[PDB]
Formats: C-alpha cells, sequence, structure tokens
C-alpha cells in the first residue's frame, strides 16, 4: 500500500541497472 | 512466477547458441555497450543459473519500443517469448542493417563523386599544363586583346573593356553569369 | 597518357561524350558551332554527373 | 559441438575404427540437430516475413 512511482520516461528493463531521475521532488520524502 | 519447461533438456538449449550468435552480431555490427560483460557470463562456463534472466538481459539490449516489451511480457509460454525476443532482435537488425547499408551507399557516392573530380583536375594538370588556360579561355583574353590591338579606340569602351576583362577573369567558366560577361565582350 | 580512346574525344565525366562526337563525325560541322560544342564539352566534364546544371548542360548539348 | 559426455564416449572406444564410426555417426547427429534448427528458423522467418511488405514501407515511412 504505497503510492505508485512515477517513472517518468524511464524504463527499466529485467536485471539491468537503471537510474531514475524523477523533477518531483515529492518522491523524495516517500524514499 | 511460473517456470515450467520440459524434462528433456537437451535440444531446447540449441536456441540458447543463436541468441547468442544474434546478440554478438548485433553488437558487433551496433555497438551499443562495452563487450566485457558478454565475456563475464559465458554459457559454456556453466554459471547460468537462470537461463530467462540472460534472455532478458539480451533482449534488454535492444532498442524496440516498450509497447514490444509489454507485448513479450504479456507471452506466458516460454518458446512464444523466445520467439517474439528472437523477432524483436530481427525488427532492430532490419533497421540497424539498413542504416549501415544507405550510410555506405552515401559514401561511396561522395568517394566517386571526389575521384571523378580528381581526375578531372589530373586532366586540368597534364593536357592543360598551368599557363595555356585554353579551357579557361584567357587564350582567349588574348584574342580579344589583340582583337582590340588593331582598332584605332576610344578610351572609354578601353576602360570599360578592362573591367569586363577583369570581371570575366575572376569569373569561373561554367558560371552563366561568365557566359553573359563572354557573351558582351565579344 | 592523360585521356583514354586518344584520337578522339575523353570520357571526361560524361561517356556519351565520345557517341556525340560520332553524332558530329558525319555532319560537316561549321566553325562556329565546333567551338561552341568544344566549349559546352569541356564545361560538361567541369560539373559533377548528376548536378541539375550537368543536366541543363546535358539537355543542351544533345 | 558434442557434450563433454560425447566426448568421454567417444574416448572410451579402443579400436581405431570404432571411435572413427562414432565421431562420424556424432557429427551426423549434430549435423541433423543444426539442420533442423535451421530449418525451422527458416520457417519462423518466413512466417515473420508473411508481414506485408508494407510492414516494411510503413517502418521506411516513419
Amino acid at each position: 500500500h504505497l503510492p505508485l512511482i512515477a517513472i517518468t520516461r524511464n524504463p527499466v528493463f529485467p536485471r539491468f541497472i537503471k537510474i531514475i531521475e524523477v523533477k518531483n521532488k515529492k518522491l523524495v520524502e516517500l524514499l | 512466477v511460473v517456470h515450467e519447461d520440459f524434462q528433456v533438456t537437451e535440444e531446447v538449449k540449441a536456441l540458447t547458441a543463436e541468441i547468442v550468435k544474434t546478440i554478438r552480431d548485433i553488437i558487433a555490427l551496433n555497438p551499443l555497450y562495452r563487450e566485457s560483460v558478454l565475456q563475464m557470463m559465458q554459457a559454456g562456463q556453466r554459471v547460468v543459473d537462470n537461463p530467462i534472466y540472460l534472455s532478458d538481459m539480451g533482449a534488454a539490449l535492444t532498442g524496440a519500443e516498450s509497447h514490444e516489451l509489454q507485448d513479450v511480457l504479456e507471452e506466458t509460454n516460454i518458446p512464444k517469448r523466445l520467439y517474439k525476443a528472437l523477432s524483436l532482435l530481427k525488427k532492430e537488425f532490419e533497421l540497424s542493417k539498413l542504416q549501415q547499408r544507405l550510410g555506405r551507399e552515401v559514401e561511396e557516392k561522395i568517394k566517386q563523386t571526389h575521384r571523378k573530380y580528381l581526375l578531372q583536375e589530373q586532366l586540368k594538370i597534364i593536357k592543360k599544363e598551368l599557363g595555356l588556360e585554353k579551357d579557361d579561355k584567357d587564350a582567349i583574353e588574348e584574342k580579344f586583346r589583340e582583337r582590340l590591338k588593331e582598332l584605332v579606340v576610344p578610351k572609354h569602351v578601353m576602360d570599360v573593356v578592362d573591367e569586363e576583362l577583369s570581371k570575366l577573369g575572376l569569373l569561373d567558366n561554367h558560371s552563366s553569369e561568365f557566359n553573359v560577361t563572354r557573351n558582351y565582350l565579344d
């Protein structure tokens, strides 16, 4: 029961290190 | 997480060879990332515990749209998703090979243009040893000078003719402006 | 040395050059048109084959 | 590409004709496997090629 994560054009393929950098800081509060 | 498979794991692994060879072809002809990782995880080393993860990693390199990735994820049967991934790899390969072919075609056209220009320059330097200017028409410059020589001539026409002749010399032979200048001079 | 098929017109960026020459061989070419044709053939050889100006030169020469 | 077990089985054979025949049969089996894989791959390539040429034309259009 957590708010949906805004991917924001950051596709994440299986078993591949990826970096997500969202402009909204509200996700930082959840983190 | 469903991982149903057939008991006889003898010929099913054969398609892995084709998949890895296709990946090798893509990376060699379409270098996107460093090739060390492929060496690190070698099929012969037997350290591939979950072939599904290796297949996903290989397909992850594909440039197919995320819609195609979702379509692949929709499939449940292992062979169907394997064939879908192979088709996606072929889809990327078609575009990549077409891009390379078009690039080399344009480059070859440019090279042929430059080479024929070099042959033309060899003509202008060997048959047309510098100084004659027969094709450049500076020989025609001298011809017009001698044509004007005999005439008892006003100064106005000489100054305008000198201006015209300087313009003709400045302008290259093929220019339409050069053609009009030549016609006026004649 | 400087040209192929000597005793005649060089390829000079346009093979049909030679053809045109034979198309004029049977003809008793007047000198004025002769020099105009020679100059225009040089001009055609100066330009690249696929250029629009080269196309216009080819049309005029034909 | 015979598996290590098959290579050991070949090494087990003593008579030279026996191991030669075993190697020839292993080549036959692996060649048949590769040929079947090639034929199935060609079948799949043709079936994907069932996608009309208009699909490649649309790829070009985009």
